[PDB]
RNA sequence: UGGAGAGUUUGAUCCUGGCUCAGGACGAACGCUGGCGGCGUGCUUAACACAUGCAAGUCGAACGGAAAGGUCUCUUCGGAGAUACUCGAGUGGCGAACGGGUGAGUAACACGUGGGUGAUCUGCCCUGCACUUCGGGAUAAGCCUGGGAAACUGGGUCUAAUACCGGAUAGGACCACGGGAUGCAUGUCUUGUGGUGGAAAGCGCUUUAGCGGUGUGGGAUGAGCCCGCGGCCUAUCAGCUUGUUGGUGGGGUGACGGCCUACCAAGGCGACGACGGGUAGCCGGCCUGAGAGGGUGUCCGGCCACACUGGGACUGAGAUACGGCCCAGACUCCUACGGGAGGCAGCAGUGGGGAAUAUUGCACAAUGGGCGCAAGCCUGAUGCAGCGACGCCGCGUGGGGGAUGACGGCCUUCGGGUUGUAAACCUCUUUCACCAUCGACGAAGGUCCGGGUUCUCUCGGAUUGACGGUAGGUGGAGAAGAAGCACCGGCCAACUACGUGCCAGCAGCCGCGGUAAUACGUAGGGUGCGAGCGUUGUCCGGAAUUACUGGGCGUAAAGAGCUCGUAGGUGGUUUGUCGCGUUGUUCGUGAAAUCUCACGGCUUAACUGUGAGCGUGCGGGCGAUACGGGCAGACUAGAGU
């Protein structure tokens, strides 16, 4: 299942703008509802729950799928908040966002889900594909001369492309150099509170 | 019975029982006759009914009626009754 | 007596197999006496490995192979070097060596520059 | 590489200490709701009673034969001709002791683990050496007849064999006396002489078809028996045992053995729990946990036990003999009343019990098994499908813009706030379903017929797939067919209005409701999840509330009224030694699966393959001697005189 609801409503509760730029946010940066402007009680469980909610609705990942990401983030060496954002970033719909082939996160999910992309010449239609090192992310030969794909051509300059992937020319195909460590990950969220949420 | 081969085998398990029982009873009435001559202290028939009792045991062991380690255990016991008389 | 047989231990639509030495009075996935190989009949040629110094031990001592394992020991050549046939070299063939994952990535960087 | 706390004793406090909750899991059930696919899984209670079909056969290359089919016939026109490929019934060989099910019994060498067998067995398979030799008498079937209601059965004639029985020759059978090797006491293996003995079988042939038979040395596999250590509650069970503990002479067995028997000795076990009572199949594993521990034994895999209840042998290499035999018992059924028949804890299925668990499905294509030289036949093992959100995993129910921030609902301090970029509207894209169409991999094989030096082998073809016209590819059409459930006083994320007035009712705790209820009922709003969400049952955690890791006992629960002493636990200084504990290292073992790591394959993931760790242990060889302990001494500080 997907959320399929209002997107500003879960950017107002978390007090943090989740999608890239929003005018409905910053007119009302307080949580929604009829009791929207009230003084909230700053608990410790609230700081740990809402920080996990920043990570789910930024990426569009349900709870029984986000929990399995934690079950292998704590089990790999290194840290836990590092490798949690590493395996969340390598989802293929998040690759289409960072490569500048989509406007928001919810259309980068459809363009993978409706089957507009290959990887190694293999037709994928799952958003939760985890790209490894040296993967090419190619677009289908049929899906050129298409309206949402030609709008991603001239608009390849307004958002920064991270250093862990590379976009090339007239073939809009994405080359994955390595899995990103920390620095080229965009930060609306702190990472140690998601690790402390599941410790309860 | 119910299976076609099982009626076949019931008829052959009884042919084999009547065959083997006649051979085992011939061994018991030939070891016993040695025990008469050995208990009387004869040494005349006991030296030559041993040679016909052990020969009946080896023929019963080649016909599958008794096992070969059973024939060896009965020939060793009758021969050690001869050497002590 | 002693057989050399296969053991189905894959998924539902992926019948993996192992070449295993077992008694005839045993179910398929029972205790093998010794596992000596494997057979994956889903790749484009096949994926066949026989240990070839343990398959010579069990054939010399009396293990009767079953009829689909007999076709495998003729292919790898372990049957011909036991009965003394002139097909003693292995006539098995491996899959086509694909260009590796690093090679395609360097081919794509040079394709743009 | 891995440990979280909160509420509640009081007017208030600090300790002690119970109770309760948040977490995870499930063979599940119930409630509301419900789109799909992948993959697992599904009588936990009555080892309760079972209708119907199926679940074990096969060989004419063992034998007599000719009931069925195809041929050669004579020829009635619907009967004759075994001579003849093929074959019902029958004899004979092998199989039927495997596979499949269930957890009633068992507290035991049943199981796990490591050994012993100088105390043993082992069909078929592989290999070394000899051999495959003379005869004989019958019988099933067939045919003719007697008894019986049936199930079935008596008699007379008649015919074979790889059926059966009797001889000749053949050491691993026996007895006596010797050598040569080894040790772990009985002994064991190898050889020599004398005296005694044991076997069998042929059939087929396009004319280098071919399959078998028997005695033995040696392997391989399977199995039996014995022993060390390991895993439940109970002392409100304290005396159990007479073939019981041991010896000798016999008997028995595949084999050691009171396993059995006759005499002789008077032992054997027990406070380290004998004898008894309660319960339970055991393990790899599974769930929880920071680990140590605690609960459990369900799928899968190993082993054990049982097949309507209780006993018993037979056949065979091998028997708890599930779909065998005999007897007794209970219960169904036939009968002419004399007598007979049956055992789903095989796969589906019905009744019943119950909170609750499915189809009287397809296929022998793949893999395993039985027989056969082989083609083949058999296989409810198995491969699959049907059904149930029962569980895990994955994806959808739209996406990008969009303020005059509309209508409606709700709240208001009557200015507005909120649902809310959410709708309306413009616009883009078809994953899944939906329609049309193409169409698999599982099959370097199974068969036939061409080329092959025989074995083998391909140029290369005819054909052979239950799942299946499925998965998957392609084409079409349009936002089109697709969201619910609990909770919102604290724990614990999320609050207002109205109805209600100790009533109706809520609740896990302590508490809420007696006319302004953030706790009851409804609406709006919100939060957590999402094809699910909640309740109940059950176990682990939190519980350092059984504490070894890891607690206590002056007054909170807790020092026996006090001493003496048995078993047990514990031990000062020092020299030497053995190397049991301890410790180092190495080989054997610790099955596979599951589990952690790393790559690889299903579009991802679950799932699956491979490699390495893990397997805390246990056995064998070789090192170390500080400490503990055993052995042989010394010393005076503790203790006694
Ligand atoms: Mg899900
Ligand atoms: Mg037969
Ligand atoms: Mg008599
Ligand atoms: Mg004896
Ligand atoms: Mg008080
Ligand atoms: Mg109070
Ligand atoms: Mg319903
Ligand atoms: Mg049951
Ligand atoms: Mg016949
Ligand atoms: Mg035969
Ligand atoms: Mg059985
Ligand atoms: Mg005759
Ligand atoms: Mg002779
Ligand atoms: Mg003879
Ligand atoms: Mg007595
Ligand atoms: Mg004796
Ligand atoms: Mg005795
Ligand atoms: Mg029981
Ligand atoms: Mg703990
Ligand atoms: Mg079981
Ligand atoms: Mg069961
Ligand atoms: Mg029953
Ligand atoms: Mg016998
Ligand atoms: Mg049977
Ligand atoms: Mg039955
Ligand atoms: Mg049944
Ligand atoms: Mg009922
Ligand atoms: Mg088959
Ligand atoms: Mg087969
Ligand atoms: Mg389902
Ligand atoms: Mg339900
Ligand atoms: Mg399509
Ligand atoms: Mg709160
Ligand atoms: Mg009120
Ligand atoms: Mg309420
Ligand atoms: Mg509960
Ligand atoms: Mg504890
Ligand atoms: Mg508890
Ligand atoms: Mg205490
Ligand atoms: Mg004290
Ligand atoms: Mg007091
Ligand atoms: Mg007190
Ligand atoms: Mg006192
Ligand atoms: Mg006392
Ligand atoms: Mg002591
Ligand atoms: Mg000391
Ligand atoms: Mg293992
Ligand atoms: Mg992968
Ligand atoms: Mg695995
Ligand atoms: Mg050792």
């Amino acid at each position: 299942a997907r959320y399929t609801g209002p997107v500003t409503r879960k950017s107002r509760r978390l007090r943090t703008d989740l999608v890239g730029g929003d005018q409905a946010f910053e007119k009302r940066p307080y949580p929604p509802g009829q009791h929207g402007r009230a003084r909230i009680k700053e608990s410790e469980y609230l700081l740990q729950l809402q920080e996990k909610q920043k990570a789910r609705f930024t990426y569009g990942v349900m709870e029984k799928q986000f929990r399995r990401y934690y079950e292998e983030a704590v089990r790999q060496p290194g840290k836990t908040g590092e490798e949690l954002l590493k395996i969340l970033e390598s989802r293929l719909d998040n690759v289409i966002y960072r490569a500048g082939l989509a406007r928001t996160r919810r259309m980068a999910r459809q363009l993978v889900s409706h089957g507009h992309f290959n990887v190694n010449g293999v037709h994928v239609n799952v958003p939760s594909y985890r790209v490894s090192q040296y993967d090419i992310v190619d677009v289908r030969d049929k899906s050129l001369n298409t309206v949402p794909f030609q709008i991603a051509r001239e608009t390849a300059g307004e958002r920064p492309i991270p250093s862990w992937l590379q976009v090339v020319g007239e073939r809009q195909r994405v080359l994955i150099h390595q899995l990103p460590e920390r620095a080229q990950i965009d930060v609306p969220l702190t990472e140690q509170l998601i690790v402390e949420y599941y410790s309860k | 019975a119910n299976i076609k081969s099982q009626q076949k085998r019931n008829r052959t398990n009884e042919r084999a029982r009547l065959r083997n029982k006649a051979v085992k009873s011939s061994l018991r009435t030939a070891v016993r006759a040695f025990r008469e001559a050995a208990h009387a202290g004869d040494k005349a028939k006991a030296a030559e009914l041993l040679a016909s009792t052990n020969r009946k045991l080896d023929k019963a062991a080649s016909k599958g009626v008794i096992h070969k380690n059973q024939a060896a255990n009965k020939k060793s016991a009758l021969a050690q009754a001869l050497n002590k008389l | 007596a002693v057989k050399i047989k296969l053991t189905r231990l894959g998924k539902i639509r992926n019948p993996q197999y192992r070449v295993a030495v077992a008694d005839a009075r045993t179910r398929r996935d029972g205790r093998a006496i010794e596992v000596i190989g494997r057979y994956h009949p889903k790749e484009e040629p096949s994926l066949i490995e026989i240990n070839s110094e343990r398959a010579q031990y069990w054939l010399s001592v009396g293990a009767q192979p079953t009829e689909p394992v007999l076709k495998l020991l003729k292919i790898t050549g372990d049957w011909q070097k036991f009965k003394g046939l002139p097909g003693a070299q292995g006539r098995l063939k491996v899959a086509a060596p694909k260009p590796s994952k690093l090679e395609v990535f360097n081919a794509a960087l040079a394709a743009a520059d």
